[PDB]
């Protein structure tokens, strides 16, 4: 039983017609100081897996040598490490899968809420969620925290069943996941205006974008607002 | 008097081990294997005996890796080899873990040699029949 102290916002993700992608900003708030700013939330694995993560982010460091140990464990007399017998994003989502529900139920969890994504060997899309509880499921689009709450509900607009994600590009994908973290950062206050995006295309890979930041934001307006009622200046 | 060679720690009376050098003949009797340090790296080689034509060719692999920057190939007995490896295995981690820094090659042959040295104190142990050649790059060379 802890308490998260250094935290991550955000992780949201979507599927669309060849991949998937996901972003989280780059910020590592401690309360309501936003203290760390060069925090990357996405832990790629491999380059048909991202694995983002939300909530504390020791414990998220953890996880991330957790990771990285799979792999270097997975080519351990291993002749196809890098081929048909590399990491897939289904096996290590279970690992994980496994280790947070084990840690819940020792009553000493992992302060964090996941999001494993890529595709497959096979090319299917691979996303799929799992939190300090154990708890895990899966949807056209998964968001965590504040994400859950606005982001969902856009990027839902887009692939709404899953008779959508054959229709969606990756376009169309890219921009609805750019504006819901515009979204993201006007009403959390939690958040960055920096963050970090990935996309693992069946086709084209693992593209691993960093540095982004929210643009074409509406202010204007602001100046037309005075007062809070009866006020006119 | 004699059966100074029958138990793992008994010191003969010239001040030998007999039950370790028993198991370099192990060793000397195994396949042949290489390891040559160039420039800026070491290269590991091996014989792999065809037993028959029956063996898949490019399988039954002998050469092991420690990590991600080391290599490792012995002599004898296989499976004590391996047996070898995997304790490297765990000490590699378990270096890493807490200095953070992948383990350095010296370091990581004290390891091996306080592991081995180890099992030549007890006779309720028995040496290990390989010789190993390994090695990888580090922080100076």
């Amino acid at each position: 039983t802890q308490q998260p102290i250094v935290t991550g916002t955000s992780v949201i993700s979507m599927k669309y017609d060849n991949g998937v992608i996901i972003a989280a900003d780059n910020l590592g708030s401690y309360g309501s100081l936003l203290r760390f700013n060069g925090v990357e939330r996405l832990i790629p694995v491999g380059d048909n897996t991202v694995v983002g993560i939300s909530g504390d982010i020791s414990d998220m460091q953890h996880i991330e040598r957790l990771l990285k140990d799979l792999v270097t464990e997975n080519a351990y007399d291993n002749p196809l490490a890098d081929a048909e017998e590399a990491l897939e994003p289904s096996y290590i989502f279970e690992y994980l899968a496994t280790v947070m529900y084990q840690r819940r139920s020792k009553m000493n969890p992992l302060w964090n809420a996941i999001i494993v994504a890529g595709v497959q060997s096979n090319g299917d899309q691979f996303l799929r969620y799992v939190n300090l509880l154990g708890v895990t499921y899966s949807s056209p689009t998964l968001a965590t925290g504040f994400g859950a709450h606005m982001a969902n509900p856009l990027l839902r607009k887009v692939v709404d069943r899953e008779s959508d994600i054959p229709k969606t590009t990756v376009q169309v994908a890219e921009e609805a996941i750019v504006n819901a973290m515009r979204v993201l950062y006007y009403r959390d206050a939690r958040s960055s205006r920096n963050f970090s995006l990935a996309i693992i295309d069946k086709n084209t890979g693992l593209t691993f974008k960093k540095n982004l930041q929210v643009e074409n934001m509406k202010w204007d307006f602001a100046k037309d607002i005075k007062g809070y009622g009866t006020q006119k200046i | 008097g004699t059966g100074y060679d029958l138990s793992n720690s008994v010191f003969s009376p010239d001040g030998r081990n007999f039950q370790v050098e028993y198991a370099v003949k192990a060793v000397e009797n195994g396949t042949t294997s290489i390891g040559i340090k160039c420039n800026d790296g070491v290269v590991f080689a091996v014989e792999k005996l065809i037993t028959s034509k029956l063996l898949v060719p490019q399988k039954n692999v002998k050469i092991q890796v420690v990590d991600r920057h080391i290599g490792c190939v012995y002599s004898g007995l296989i499976p004590d080899g391996r047996h070898l490896v995997n304790r490297g295995r765990e000490e590699a981690a378990s270096f890493k873990k807490l200095y953070k820094t992948p383990i350095p090659i010296p370091a990581f042959a004290d390891r091996l040699g306080q592991y081995v040295q180890a099992h030549t104190l007890y006779n309720s142990v028995r040496p290990f029949g390989v010789s190993t050649i390994f090695g990888g790059v580090d922080k100076n060379g």
